[PDB]
């Protein structure tokens, strides 16, 4: 019963997770991490 | 060095990382050996 969520009209810096971040697991497909912040992004889904 | 239990990816050629753009950086075409073994036994303490 995965949740999934639409995000849209936000701004998406991801360094803001490193403050307290804990992510043993780390995966991208398709893009590269470093250029998270150089980006724009049509459709954000979110599954959890 | 030493490091934190989580952070074996991060000292690797290429990648991202906070170890990796702060503390220790390797080339995009390092050559060499990378070893890296636990010391809980050795460095930790009573206390921390």
């Amino acid at each position: 019963a995965w949740n999934r969520k639409r995000i849209s009209n936000c701004v998406a810096d991801y360094s803001v997770l490193y403050n307290s971040a804990s992510f043993s697991t780390f995966k991208c497909y398709g893009v590269s991490p470093t250029k998270l912040n150089d980006l724009c992004f049509t459709n954000v889904y979110a599954d959890s | 060095f030493v490091i934190r239990g989580d952070e074996v990816r991060q000292i690797a050629p290429g990648q991202t990382g906070k170890i990796a753009d702060y503390n220790y950086k390797l080339p995009d075409d390092f050559t060499g050996c990378v070893i890296a073994w636990n010391s809980n036994n050795l460095d930790s303490k009573v206390g921390g």
